[PDB]
RNA sequence: UGGGCGUAAAGGGCUCGCAGGCGGUUUCUUAAGUCUGAUGUGAAAGCCCCCGGCUCAACCGGGGAGGGUCAUUGGAAACUGG
């Protein structure tokens, strides 16, 4: 990556929670799950699916498990540097570059971590499951994909900034 | 840095079990067995030094993992000279992952010691020293090597990364980058600097911790 | 049944990204060297060295690649293809990937990147893509 | 249509004094109704859409097909779509009659140029949602100068924004030049309100 | 543009084959498709752009833009076609 350094506190904004039940002989034991992401606003986003019987437990099993990992998410002209389609669990999101004064343009949780990504404006569609897990994993699996092109350039001895844009 | 010489004997080991991503690293086949290339040995082993003698300047500590027969006799003698941390005998799920819960092993381990001589002795009922001691018993040997760490270690060491693939695989899941023999059978993209050379053998695991051991001693001869 | 040996040095280059060889042959054909030497001035390949034989054959291409891994194409696709003609005018032909990517497209003058095309304000039928 | 409720309310509504300024909200913390003594819930997002859309909207008072009017129209314009669109609402005659500071509240300065004492170039304008062109004069008109409302008005003092100029000794002035966007600090978010209307 | 077909709906029981679709490489030529300039028209209103006028607005008007596997004609030869 190298690495993945958290040496910076967040407001930890809950995306998702739902309750969960389990068949047992005598009964059905009940078990949360919520899910949790971290974003300092500074172009840094990361994720934390935390499940426990407890909510507390919950949102802070979701807070280590954000602090677990982290996205480099990078941010030409404070949006995404370029258009990308990203299909997980057959659940596919595309995003795109937009004008600085569209706005942030998605679905809840996406636009949450979008928000953590601190991006001024975005275009964005859901597509296939609806589900906002496979959401969340193929947005940031996309934000994860994503990089500069200046970082290419940087990349191969061709010239910095070939095409305006 | 290793000289020919001491690969002269260390040639060669699997075969049949070869893992074809390796294949730049073996030289041709012959009879049946594989033979290692000894330029890029001397060339990994080189780059290996170097590694090795710039974590000595850090300060960090080393992992010396050792698992498999006539292989762990050797780390022992190895990590007792060097003073490094060690691993026995199969490594325990979690030891480098769970972290907090071990170091509350070594703290029980701490305590028990302690249990030795304060004189808890002759005051609780015999069945019950009877049965602590012998679980003390069943500590000492895991925990030998546990006793002389704490901190996460900058580093580890491996006699053979296909037995301890899922321990690379926490070290992965870390940051911590893994020094290590590789074996043809073992892929060498789990390990950042491998080490080409055979295992098995007593002398084969013997030599190379030897001249890392070496190469530890003298790097860290300076100090001030 | 080789129907279009362009689209099939494609699957090759990309085929040869997944497979991180250094190199790979493809058969002879100017149009094939004109686009690779497209790729050489674009830099995503390191060299290319035809090596003849009767009759057609073989270009060897030498897959360049980034000091720090990673793939240096992200993606490839050929957008052409045949069943489905494809035309595009000068001012209509898109950025891909924005500024990084950069079009292949044939034109009267020859094969061109989007830039130069751009510059030459000459139309043509689009090749590839590479990004 | 617009004015007909408490108003002071809505702002208790809104927990934020805009506008404002001169709202205390201190004098009863609790939000509005039984349910204000009770801790705060949060609110869904497309609640949090409307309930900062209103927000924005109360301290105007502008109804919602106009202000959706002059937000679909500061979107067709190029360039910042918060800024064309927060200037768009600052273009508003009655906004600037407000900042002029003419009027305690925007709603009685509306009214007051329903009377029509205030001139534009000299000549008279009835209608609160007159647009502002850059340059154009503003003030009492000569036959309602002498009022004791106005003048009441006039007593205060309060800091001129950069955008606008004005001078009480003629009780006249003007509006310079276009505002930046980092001249005026509202409490809402513009990334936000232009949120509100994906479609 | 912008979905599939092992097990959720969905590969024809298999094959021979007309029409149709697609089709290796080198070289020359043709200019049908294509790319490009020019010209003719594609009414006005209306939509869009910059402005003016009913006190703003609606509404109204000025110029420009927009829109054709469009037509006519001069060129471009890489691709596809002959």
């Amino acid at each position: 990556r190298r690495i993945d350094p958290s040496k910076l506190e967040l407001e930890e904004r809950l995306v998702t929670v739902n309750r969960v039940a389990k068949v047992v002989k005598g009964g059905r034991r009940f078990r949360f799950a919520a899910l949790v992401v971290v974003g300092d606003k500074n172009g840094h986003v990361g994720f934390g699916t935390g499940k426990a019987q407890e909510v507390p437990e919950a949102i802070r099993k979701a807070v280590e498990d954000a602090k677990k990992n982290l996205i480099e998410v990078p941010m030409v002209g404070t949006t995404i540097p370029h258009e990308i389609i990203g299909r997980f669990g057959a659940g596919n999101i595309l995003l795109k570059p937009a004008s600085e004064g569209t706005g942030v343009i998605a679905g809840g949780p996406v636009r949450a971590v979008l928000e953590l990504a601190g991006v001024a404006d975005i275009l964005s569609k859901s597509l296939g499951s609806n589900t906002p897990i496979n959401m969340i994993r193929a947005t940031l699996q996309g934000l994860s994909e994503l990089k500069r092109a200046e970082d290419v350039a940087k990349l191969r001895g061709k010239s910095v900034e070939e095409l305006l844009g | 840095m290793k000289q020919l010489l001491e690969a002269g004997v260390h040639f060669g080991h699997q075969t049949r079990r070869w893992n074809p991503k390796m294949k730049r690293y073996i030289f041709t086949e012959r009879n049946g067995i594989y033979i290692i290339d000894l330029q890029k040995t001397v060339k990994k082993v080189e780059e290996a030094y170097n590694f090795t003698k710039n974590l000595a300047a850090e300060g960090g500590k080393i992992l010396f993992v050792g698992t498999k027969k006539q292989a762990q006799d050797s780390v022992k003698e190895e990590a007792q000279r060097s003073g490094m941390y060690y691993v026995n005998q199969r490594w325990l799920g979690g030891t480098l992952t769970n972290f907090e819960t071990i170091q509350k092993r070594i703290k029980r381990l701490k305590d028990i010691e302690k249990m030795q001589e304060n004189g808890t002795f002759d005051v609780l009922p015999k069945k019950e020293v009877v049965q602590l001691k012998k679980e003390l018993e069943r500590l000492e040997k895991f925990l030998g090597g546990i006793k002389d760490m704490k901190d996460l270690p900058d580093a580890l060491f491996i006699i053979d990364p296909r037995k301890e693939r899922i321990a690379v695989a926490e070290a992965r899941k870390l940051n911590i980058p893994i020094i290590g023999i590789v074996d043809t059978n073992c892929d060498p993209d789990e390990i950042d600097v491998v080490i080409p050379a055979n295992d098995d053998a007593i002398r084969a695991v013997k030599l190379l911790t030897s001249k890392m051991a070496d190469a530890i001693l003298e790097a860290k001869q300076g100090e001030e | 049944v080789m129907t279009d040996p362009i689209a099939d040095m494609l699957t090759r280059i990309r085929n040869a990204n997944m497979v991180r060889h250094e190199k790979l042959e493809i058969p002879a054909s100017k149009l094939k060297r004109e686009i690779a030497e497209i790729l050489k001035r674009e830099g995503f390949i390191r060299d290319v060295e035809f090596v003849e034989d009767s009759k057609q054959g073989i270009i060897r291409v030498f897959l360049k690649y980034g000091q720090n891994n990673e793939r240096v194409i992200t993606g490839l696709k050929r957008i052409s293809k045949p069943g489905l003609r494809v035309y595009a005018k000068s001012n209509e032909v898109p950025r891909v990937l924005n500024g990084l990517g950069i079009a292949i497209i044939s034109t009267s003058q020859g094969v061109l990147t989007d830039k130069e095309a751009r510059a030459k304000q000459a139309g043509g039928e689009v090749l590839a893509y590479v990004w | 249509a617009r004015y007909t409720g408490p108003s002071w309310k809505l702002s208790r509504r809104l927990g934020i004094s805009l506008s404002g300024t001169g709202k205390e909200l201190e004098k009863r913390p609790y939000a509005p109704g039984p349910h204000g003594p009770g801790q705060r819930k949060k609110l869904s997002e497309y609640g949090l859409q409307l309930q900062e859309k209103q927000k924005l909207r109360h301290m105007y008072g502008v109804n919602e097909r106009q202000f959706r009017t002059l937000f679909d129209k500061a979107g067709k314009l190029a360039g910042k779509h918060g800024e064309n669109f927060m200037i768009l609402l600052d273009s508003r005659l009655d906004n600037v009659v407000y900042k002029l500071g003419l009027a305690r509240t925007r709603r009685q300065a509306r009214q007051l140029v329903n009377h029509g004492h205030i001139l534009v170039d000299g000549s008279r304008v009835d209608i609160p949602s007159y647009l502002v062109k850059p340059g154009q004069t503003i003030g009492v008109r000569e036959k309602s100068r002498n009022l004791s409302i106005i003048k009441e008005s006039v007593e205060v003092n309060n800091f001129v924004p950069e955008y606008l100029t004005f001078d009480a000794e003629k009780l006249e002035g003007t509006f310079t030049r276009l505002p930046e966007r980092s001249e005026l600090a509202p409490e809402i978010n513009e990334a936000l309100i232009v949120e509100f209307y994906s479609r």
